[PDB]
Order: C-alpha cells, then sequence, then structure tokens
RNA sequence: AGCUGUCAACCGAGCUUUGAUCCGGGGGUGUCCGAAUGGGGAAACCCGGCAGUCGUCAUGGGCUGUCACCCACUGCUGAACACAUAGGCAGUGUGGAGGGAACGAGGGGAAGUGAAACAUCUCAGUACCCUCAGGAAGAGAAAACAACCGUGAUUCCGGGAGUAGUGGCGAGCGAAACCGGAUGAGGCCAAACCGCGGGGUUGUGGGAUCUCUCUUACGAGUCAGAAACCGUUGAUGUAGGCGAAGGACAUGCGAAAGGUCCGGCGUAGAGGGUAAGACCCCCGUAGCUGAAACAUUGACGGCUCGUUUGAGAGACACCCAAGUAGCACGGGGCCCGAGAAAUCCCGUGUGAAUCUGGCGGGACCACCCGCUAAGCCUAAAUAUUCCCUGGUGACCGAUAGCGGAUAGUACCGUGAGGGAAUGGUGAAAAGUACCGCG
C-alpha cells in the first residue's frame, strides 16, 4: 500500500502449462523513502510511480 | 400534591424528614410485629416520592 | 358495562326467569353481575361450618334493566344522550325516559 | 441542600432483627440491625450515632447469603442481607420495641 | 341501489363490467338497471 | 364505578364519585455490569486523583461533579540543535468507538457434487469472511448505441432466446442489437485568464485573451442545482363517543340461541360471547363524530439565497482533468476457457497530445458515423420485514403448528454447542357439609 496515492495490491490467478489456476498476488513496487512533509523528517512507504512523478 | 406545592423549599425539606422518619418507624414496627395497617408503608412511600418530584421540579424550573 | 351497581334488573334467560332483583356487586371485567335472589348456591363449607346459601354471579347479558311504564314493569334496553355539557345519561329505550 | 445531595441515615438502618440470639444479645447491650448492603462499618457507626444520639463503641458486620428455595417451577433465591451488631457504651440503650 | 340492496341476505351485487359466470349461475334471477343493461350490451 | 398485574386460589388490610383502577401524550427518578470510558478485574467486584460539600478535636467516613484513548481546531513551549520541527502543556467539540432480522455496494474466496474416473471446466463468484452504509443501496446525464436511416441519463419487468455464440466443442455455460412495459430530471466543478475569491462548463465544440459593430426590479427555496429557524393554519397518527330493531305459548332437560305463532330494523344479515343453531340479550358492525398534549406532512408570512448589461463579427492557437491514454509483459471479467481478440479492470516497466486534440464502431488500415475519458452530485420505477395497526386462509389443531399453547427453561458438554416433556372437570366450585372403617 502506497501511503500517497492509495495504490493497493491486486489479486489474480497463477496459470500453469496444464492451465491449472492457483491464487497469487501482484504487490505494488513500494520503496521506503525518507521525505520531508511539512518541514518534518519522516519515513514513508511510497510506490516508484509517485517517486517518478515527483510527488515526494 | 397541590397542598405540597404551596410549601417553601425549607418546608419541603422538612416534610421529607418526617416522611423519612415515619417510614423508619413503620419499618421497625413491622419487623417487631406491632404494625396494624400494612397499607401505611405504601402510603408513606408515595408521599416520599411526591416530595422529591416537587423539589426537583423547582430545581429544574418546570 | 351498562348495568351499573345497584339497579333493578330482570333475568331474561336462566334457570330463574322473571325474577327481578337489585344489583349487589358488578364485575365489569369478566362481564358478570350479582343479582340478589338468583342462582343461590349451597356451598358445603366446614368449620359455624355448614351449608351456606349465597347467590353466584350471572352473565351480564342474561339480565336487563326494568323500567316502570304505565303501571306494571317492562324490560328495556339502554342508550345514552348528552344533556348540554357532554354528559352521558342512561336513557331508557322502551319508554324514551331517563333511567 | 437539594433533591440529589440529600441523604438520611434512616436509609442505612433497614430494620431490627428479632430472634432468640438477638434477644440474648440485648442483655449485653449489643443491638442487631439489618443494614443497606452497600454500607461499611464506618457508615453504620455514624448512622446509629446520628439516629439514636448514642455513643457507639464497636460495630461488627455479618454478610449473609440468601437462602435458595424450591418452588413448583424451579429454584429461587431470597435476597442477600448484611447484619450489623452494634455494641453501645455502658449505660446507653435503644428502645427498638 | 348499492346501499339499499347490499344488506339483503339473498342479493349479490355486481357492476356491468364485472358480470362473471360464477355469479350468474349461482343466482336464480338476474336484475339489471336500465343503465346497467345498456352498458353491458354495448 | 369500581380497584389493589399474572401463575393463583387465600387471608389481611386499604384506595375510590373531592373522579380511583384503566387508557393516550409529555416530564422526573433510573443502583451495578456491559463500547464501559478515572485505575484494576475472574462482567455485575475492588481501589483512587482533583474541586465542592456534610460530619468530627482531627484522621477515618459519607454525598455531588469530574478524570480513558483517538481525531478536529485555538493558544503556550520547542528538545539532540541554531532556525526548526518532533514532543510536551492548556482550552474546547450533541466528533468517533458498540448493537442490529432481512435487503445493498466494493474486496477475499472453498469443498462435498457433476463430468458415471480426474486435473482444464462445473458446483460458483455459491457457503463463509473483510470494509462501508441507507432507508433503501448501487447505477445514472454518453469519449453510448446504431448503420448512412436514426434513437437520446439510469434502473427494473416480459421478450429476442436456450437463439448467435462458447466448451477436455465433454459435463455444461450463454448474450446483444432491438421490441412492449413501470417511472420519468437534470445540475455543478477543474483547466486556461484576473486578484481562498472572480472566471468559465463544451460536441452545431466551447471558454480565455485582444480588435471592431450594435445595444446597454427580477426569479428560486427547505431540494441533486446553498441553508436554517420563527409563527399562523390544513390534513393524518398516537386515547375515545354515539350508533337501529322481539315478544307470547309449549317443550327440553338444567339452560332456548332450537319448536309454534305473530312482529321489527336494515347506509347495520361482518365477526365474537351469552348455560344448545341469536340481525333485534351483550360486545360490536353500517353510518357519523372526537385531541389539551406531541409526532408526520402540506400552504402561507416572516426569513434565506441567486441575478442586475447583453448580442454579433473578426482575431489568437492560450485552456479544455498525467506518470493518466496508448504500447510491452503477467493476470481478471465479458457469449468469448488467450485465441487474429476488440471494449472493460489490476501490478510492473515505457510513456503523449489539447480541437489539425483524442476515443469507439470485435485483429489491422483508409474513409465514413457517433462521442469528448483520466472530476462530482442526483428523487422515481427496484429488494427486505426485527417491529407496529388492521385483516385473510378448500393452512395446523397438542407426536400437528415455531424447538417453545412460551423454553432456549430443565437436562447434557470444560467449551463453542446440543436441547426436551407436560393443553381439556362443570354453565357456575355449587371442588362433597355430616356420619362411619382407617
Amino acid at each position: 500500500n502506497c501511503d500517497v496515492c492509495g495504490k493497493g495490491p491486486g489479486f489474480g490467478n497463477n496459470i500453469s502449462h496444464s492451465h491449472r489456476r492457483t491464487s497469487r498476488r501482484w504487490n505494488p513496487n513500494i520503496q521506503r523513502v525518507r521525505a520531508v512533509v511539512g518541514r518534518t523528517p519522516k519515513r514513508l512507504n511510497v510506490c516508484t510511480s509517485c517517486i517518478k512523478a515527483g510527488k515526494v | 400534591a397541590s397542598e405540597l406545592r404551596e410549601l417553601s423549599n425549607e418546608e419541603l425539606v422538612g416534610k421529607l424528614r418526617e416522611a423519612k422518619e415515619e417510614l423508619f418507624n413503620l419499618r421497625f414496627q413491622a419487623a417487631t410485629g406491632q404494625l396494624e395497617n400494612h397499607g401505611r408503608l405504601k402510603a408513606v412511600r408515595k408521599d416520599i416520592a411526591r416530595i422529591y418530584t416537587l423539589m426537583r421540579e423547582r430545581e429544574l424550573g418546570i | 358495562m351498562k348495568i351499573k351497581k345497584g339497579d333493578l334488573v330482570q333475568v331474561i334467560t336462566g334457570k330463574d326467569k322473571g325474577k327481578q332483583g337489585k344489583v349487589i356487586a358488578a364485575f365489569p371485567r369478566e362481564d358478570r353481575v350479582l343479582v340478589e335472589g338468583v342462582n343461590r348456591v349451597k356451598k358445603h363449607t366446614k368449620a359455624a361450618g355448614g351449608i351456606v346459601t349465597v347467590e353466584a354471579p350471572i352473565h351480564v347479558s342474561n339480565v336487563q334493566l326494568v323500567v316502570e311504564k304505565d303501571g306494571n314493569k317492562v324490560v328495556t334496553r339502554v342508550g345514552y344522550r348528552f344533556d348540554e355539557n357532554g354528559n352521558k345519561i342512561r336513557v331508557a329505550k322502551r319508554t324514551g325516559e331517563d333511567i | 441542600v437539594t433533591s440529589k445531595t440529600f441523604t438520611d441515615p434512616r436509609d442505612i438502618l433497614v430494620k431490627p432483627v428479632v430472634s432468640e440470639k438477638s434477644y440474648a444479645l440485648l442483655d449485653e447491650n449489643k443491638y442487631t440491625f439489618v443494614v443497606d448492603p452497600r454500607a461499611n462499618k464506618t457508615q453504620i457507626k455514624q448512622a446509629v450515632e446520628a439516629v439514636f444520639s448514642v455513643k457507639v463503641t464497636g460495630v461488627n458486620t455479618i454478610n449473609r447469603q440468601g437462602k435458595r428455595k424450591r418452588t413448583r417451577t424451579g429454584y429461587g433465591k431470597r435476597a442477600n442481607t448484611k447484619r450489623a451488631i452494634v455494641t453501645l457504651a455502658e449505660g446507653n440503650r435503644i428502645d427498638i420495641f | 341501489a348499492w346501499l339499499s340492496a347490499r344488506n339483503l341476505p339473498q342479493v349479490h351485487i355486481l357492476e356491468p363490467g364485472q358480470l362473471n359466470t360464477y355469479d350468474v349461475l349461482v343466482s336464480d334471477d338476474v336484475v339489471f338497471t336500465k343503465a346497467a343493461f345498456e352498458s353491458f350490451v354495448s
């Protein structure tokens, strides 16, 4: 869970060659970053999309 | 009840004392076996209930 | 309960038809009344313990008011009427008079 | 004084106890009362002193469990009670009768 | 007509538009009001 | 004109025409536990702080208020460190916490079973679980359909149709266009530009900015397009009132509502009781009638709000929702099981344009047609009954009907949990005085 944009993990199926379905999970690429919110130093879990966009 | 409403605050506080004291004596008489009119216990309790009601009514200004 | 306490009534359907009598006590919740003279039962009571004869209640719909009209007596049903101050007064219907 | 901050000692003293043991205790100037279960020995002492204007020496309290009783339908339990035995100073007495 | 006749024990009342087979067969006689008769036939 | 609930009789003692009991509306009290919330705890127990107050020589002890955490805001202080923040202190909040029969939206998500085996598939997005609600929810004002003709927000019902399709093309699954119906409604912002306010709201494209031409009181409201309250009054609700008309004779056994004869009311012959089948004995029904009080909901007045220059022509290419659309990979859902796979949703990388912009019309290209995504709000048709009022049954009638003619009780289990059996004297107790054996 990105603390900025609310991007959460997605759920789906992992499919084999035999086409057997099992449950897996796409977790977003969330990196722990030290940031300054309101002049105060704080550590956040942020997704690289927010980093790339400059939201932090 | 109407007859009570004409009493002052102190008079109402008083009347509560005698009401409480009277019930006290009736309870003792009943326990010791000398009570004759069982209905009095109920009667005095209702008077006791009235006096609080009027005292509270004055406090809240109803 | 139209049948008040202390009225003159007539048993219209029972072991003792005809007999008039006063209304001793009325039970307006179970719809029964006591008419002195009718259904006089003999209770076997023990200890002065012995046979005692007192009247048992009869159903209210088995009696009916007696109003006096032109000499002799006549049984009547009862209606109501306001006078001027919204006061219902038992009004006889056989005669139209005020009971 | 108001109608919420009003307290009368006669509420603590529910009633006296009449019994052979209580009668035997009268001769020793120990009076047994049934008191409000929420009262403590200190309240009992103050209540008796104010109600009867007597000098209380000691107060003992007995907590008695209600007696379970059988009925047609099943089992009921009488009320629990708290009994206080008040020992008075020499020469002081209470007329409970 | 409705209020006058509805209380009679033996009389069953109907609108012209809701005349129905069951009521006709049960009833010994059928009585129309002239307004009803023309409304039904039309 | 009686009354003191019921099992449930009984005694005793009382209240009551100076209006009781009973019924409806409002108000006061409301111990302790429980979100439990001063601290603690084996729920209904234990121990306190602070302020006030009663009491005593005084401690001890009573009584009232108040004190959890998180969040919102106002102020004081500001660490290591210097700004400074973190943090700490103070002040307030009708802010949150938990409960609830069914119904709803969004997520997670089985297996028994079927396939006469079984793994793709089915069961099934069911059971169950998680977050959030409301009286309904969700959806909803076209980046939509259609096919060159045209319809014009959404929802729900009957078709289209078990059809086109889909499928170890197995077991199975299964639309849409369009047609007939229920209800009917449209509003507002972001952006550019100007100083949180103005501005503007678009698909025939519109808006900004600049130049030119002409011109220069009124409406809407308790709602989705803002939001309350004060009063006057209308209706409905929560107690009620009135409300027609039958007698005689005999029988019966014990009681007439049944028999015989004569009658009556009927805007009332629904139903229930009354000592056996009652329109006229009672309760009622048809039909009218009623509210100090408070609730629901209208109308009006006060009240509140919105608007008070506008239109056309020409310029200009300034704006029209970005880590988004698209594309690559891995997945989900759609009739469609990844296939040539469109549209829709998710994660990872890469990654535009602004009207010559962009999207769809089932790979893809061109033309043509429709429409403006990356913002929001929205009643009505629709689902449900824990509960309340009034009714119905070719539904049950005590091994039936709810498990329960009250019981989630007795009993069983450590516990989640399982869980019964027992209705009927008579019209009225008149429930057998008295005598005798014991």
